[PDB]
């Protein structure tokens, strides 16, 4: 007896301010990552509320 | 007194262009011969070091429906089992739809690999019945249309219920050929006993009828994805494949 | 991407994340893109994560070179119904940013 | 959580390159006794789409009969393929040809047969090339071939004309000096000179005419010609090992793969 | 029996002039191939081994006064932020005054580095008021003249009192560009979206009025020195730069 | 809380050359076995490819 | 020895196979030493070596290429014009 | 300064065809110079080495 896995159905997915409960779920695709640059085209810090 | 001499060998000053070690460069325009490094920043690590990328991913090769008004055992669509197969096109834009596997293998003479056909049906949950995917090996040309349904039960095959909790069957085709590879006879323009294109054909039979109510559809369409495993090709060339017009 | 079929309808949809162009690349080869496949049988909501694909270092809003990403919806399998079944389905596209970086403040609008 | 969100339906980033090595080797029966769980599955779930496929009792196919892997790019594109061809007609004519990776550029003016299919298989492109050209025709012609990066000025592409560029602009940037009689062959690295990072294959608008192209080689001759014999050059491009590929793209149709 | 032979490779007897290892000499006129040594006597050790000499030293690039009869927020002079910038000339001798940084970078395609502008005012101790040096990044061409003074307070900038105990502000420009370098588009003769010259512009605003008595002058002139740090250029060429006529 | 067992649904059942995946499974009935005979009506070996 | 051939006009494309059949009488096929030796045995597997000599008119820029079985090539033992494109010729080798 | 020179010996560019070391190949059409291995399958070991 070998069981074939399935897809999830009910889960709390969404932002803290933007929340929607789905009855049919799907795994979100993600390829690549946030690649760091040893050569940055700008020499600044990234913008934030602390500097704005 | 210096002693430096060599003998001039033959085949001198003839451009060699078959391999990588003779088609490299002895010279360069680079000041102080500079090297350009690797930066995985603007891509994110999505890097191709081998041609297996466009092969294993299933790509749509064909399309056929399944009506409910057909007899049990009627032949629906054969699949000539090769990576060269595709029948779709587009009118906007005007483009003959290749598959991503049909572009890799068309730049070669020979092909070899265990092809994995993925038949994604699109039913409702209540469209019931079964189909038969019977692969018959050999070459691209035998009278497989004359093989009866119970005669096709002699060959190895598989059945698939249209209803259930999944809708895609991954059919791993065995490497059944008289030759250990299979030449691009599409590059040539003549049939010859010994050179061929496919390792066999694959009839979609009507194994059972399509039972469904009237508030759903009377037909279920089946996409034909094209994927593979353990794929090998050699003897490179250039060829643009043409649509197999079934 | 959020769609909603009633299970008496059949058919299929496809959403693909396309950078650059809708050029002479094949429609039947679009599974090489990070994409989504929609069906009237299994599920109705999928989500897609895609990275930043662009030639230069960063993206210019006030005068872009070319759009970084682009989504298209081709009919992956036609919508077939019976008598009295709804001849339509709904469709929604949600989007958000991940790992945001901001540089180059401007005084103008 | 890093972003404070959630995910319910299993769907993520897709189509990571290089799943398998394509030379046939052994990593007994592969399937058979156990019932095939890999035949029937859910393609809408990408985790269930990454299941080991089978449908039949199979066993080991064996090994291959060539150690040379004919399915890696670094030994597949080592064979050099056609780029362009051009002939000279009069004295001190300056020819200029680019390397335009745009798929809109139909051959001859652009990418021909193998370069148009291959360099429109992927989105981003970064690295140096190789160019192999052949001197064919009239002998004892002392010409000069040079590279010009983007941004800097150069003469009009795909046009045989007189040179409007001075020799101090030509000697400072980098060129070669050769006669047709001495060696008759050039196998040259194409330098990756751009202030932008990478180049693309298929774009639109002003990004197509700027961000697809990366380099250009332009040639002016001298001592051509004596007693009338045509001199024909032909450009074949080849690959090196310092380039890397990014974002595998859907290949082109059978229509735009035009051969010369 | 001797065994000495090699195959004649292609691209033979073609002069290679891009790098240093092919543009060297195999031969020499020197009797017994003699070497000329190093003597640090007639110079005193003032020896250049790198091109950073003419770059980091501040060189006068521009000149603008600051009248007292101007409104607060009136634009005085913008600085297109690049090492290519210079506007001075001379009538005796007839010479267009280059800067020492504008000669280094003009022999290249691309330039990169954190430019340090040094604004030396020449007031008395009693000329009071303040100025605004607001760098606005991007390219060489945006409508930065339409940006208002309070709109220019959104961008990062700096203020400088005209009086005090010093009179020179070193403004370290950040490397803010969409591209990691910036092509010599002055070598070309056509605008194109994607190739540019500068990473931004820098308006000198009238941040405060010039309060001064009548026994001193009504205006204070400001020199624009041109210096840099962490400077890099590549892809050499030859180009003579022209005067940016503002 | 006592759970009542059910019938299996999805399984890879079938021959190596004759393979069909069913969406509705059922337990195959089997009574008796291969009963050996101390009295065989024939005195031969069973037929095989090795003897044919 | 294997074969010999001469050119006559401009851009003529010559095509010759390596036909190990003993039915192939020389010149069109195996000549003297190759016909005896390569009909001493049934099966044959492995790579060869070919040595050719340029004889006659000088300063001729030609091109020689191999074509495997299955793929298309021009008609053997026939001097004619080439009907094959250069992108088919540069891709194969 | 590079120092690379040899003297051109006589009997240059004459095809030698008597032995095996001069009638070999310096060049090949093979992509990445590939080697074809040995498979004693379709013959069964009936191999002539002499």
């Amino acid at each position: 007896e070998q069981m074939i896995q399935s897809v999830d159905r009910t889960a709390v997915t969404g932002a803290s301010y933007f929340t929607s409960v789905d009855q049919s779920s799907v795994h979100t695709a993600e390829v690549g990552s946030h690649q760091i640059e040893p050569l940055k085209t700008s020499v600044d810090k990234p913008g934030s509320k602390k500097t704005q | 007194m210096m002693r430096n001499e060599t003998r001039v060998s033959t085949t001198e000053n003839v451009v060699n262009l078959s391999n990588y070690e003779d088609a490299r460069a002895k010279m360069s325009f680079a000041l102080d011969q500079e090297d350009w490094k690797s930066d995985p920043s603007q891509g994110g690590g999505i890097k191709i070091t081998h041609f297996t990328t466009w092969t294993s991913i299933p790509t749509l090769a064909a399309q056929f429906p399944f009506n409910a008004s057909d007899s049990v055992g009627q032949q629906i669509k054969v699949i000539p089992v090769d990576p060269y197969f595709f029948q779709m096109t587009n009118t906007n834009p005007d483009q003959k739809c290749i598959t991503a596997l049909a572009s890799i293998c068309q730049m070669f003479c020979f092909w070899r690999g265990d092809l994995v056909f993925d038949f994604q049906v699109f039913p409702t949950k209540y469209h019931s019945g079964r189909l038969l995917f019977c692969f018959v090996p050999g070459n691209e040309l035998i009278d497989v249309t004359g093989i009866t349904l119970k005669q096709a039960t002699t060959a190895p095959c598989a059945v698939m219920d249209i209803a259930g909790v999944q809708s895609t069957l991954r059919f791993r085709v065995p490497w059944i050929s008289d030759t250990p590879y299979r030449v691009n006879r599409y590059t040539k323009e003549a049939h010859q006993k010994g050179e061929y294109t496919a390792i066999g054909k694959l009839i979609v039979y009507c194994y059972n009828r399509l039972t469904s109510p009237s508030n759903v559809a009377h037909h279920v369409r089946v996409n034909v994805y094209l994927s593979a495993i353990n794929l090998e090709c050699f003897a490179p060339l250039y060829h643009a494949m043409d649509v197999t017009t079934q | 991407v959020q769609i909603n079929p009633t299970p008496f309808q059949q058919g299929g949809l496809i959403c693909a994340m396309v950078p650059g162009d809708q050029s002479y690349g094949s429609i039947a080869s679009l599974t090489v893109y990070p994409h989504g496949l929609l069906n009237c049988n299994i599920n109705n909501v999928v989500r897609i994560k895609v990275p930043f694909i662009y030639t230069r270092g960063a993206y210019h809003f006030k005068d872009p070179q070319y759009p970084v990403w682009e989504l298209t919806i081709r009919v992956w399998s036609e919508l077939n119904i019976g008598t009295g079944t709804s001849a339509y389905t709904s469709l929604n596209v949600l989007a958000r940013f991940t790992d945001l970086e901001l540089h180059g403040l401007t005084p103008l609008s | 959580d890093d972003s404070g969100g959630f995910s319910t339906t299993v769907s993520t980033e897709q189509n990571v390159p290089d799943p398998q090595v394509g030379i046939t080797t052994m990593r007994m029966d592969v399937s058979g006794v156990q019932a095939p769980v890999g035949a029937i599955t859910t393609i809408e779930d990408p985790v269930l789409a990454k299941k080991v496929p089978e449908t039949f009792p199979e066993l080991k196919p064996g090994e291959s009969r060539h150690t040379s892997d004919h399915m890696s790019i670094y030994k597949f594109m080592g064979r050099s393929h056609f780029l362009c061809t051009f002939t000279f007609n009069s004295n001190n004519k300056e020819y200029t040809f680019p390397i335009t990776l745009s798929s809109t550029s139909n051959p001859p003016h652009g990418l021909p047969s193998t370069l148009r299919w291959f360099f429109n298989l992927f989105q981003l492109y970064r690295g140096p090339l190789d160019l192999t050209i052949i001197i064919t025709g009239a002998t004892d012609v002392d010409g000069m071939a040079w590279f010009t990066p983007v941004g800097l000025a150069v003469d009009t592409p795909w046009v045989e004309k007189e040179s409007a560029l001075q020799i101090d602009y030509k000697t400072a940037l980098g060129a070669v000096r050769f006669n047709t009689r001495r060696t008759g062959n050039i196998q040259i690295r194409l330098p990756w000179y751009s202030y932008l990072y990478a180049v693309s294959g298929a774009l639109d608008g002003l990004g197509d005419k700027t961000d697809s192209t990366f380099g250009l080689v332009s040639i002016q001759i001298a001592n051509y010609n004596h007693s009338d014999e045509y001199l024909s050059f032909s450009c074949y491009l080849s690959v090196t090992e310092q380039s890397e590929f990014y974002f595998p793209r859907a290949p082109l149709n059978s229509n735009a793969m035009l051969s010369t």
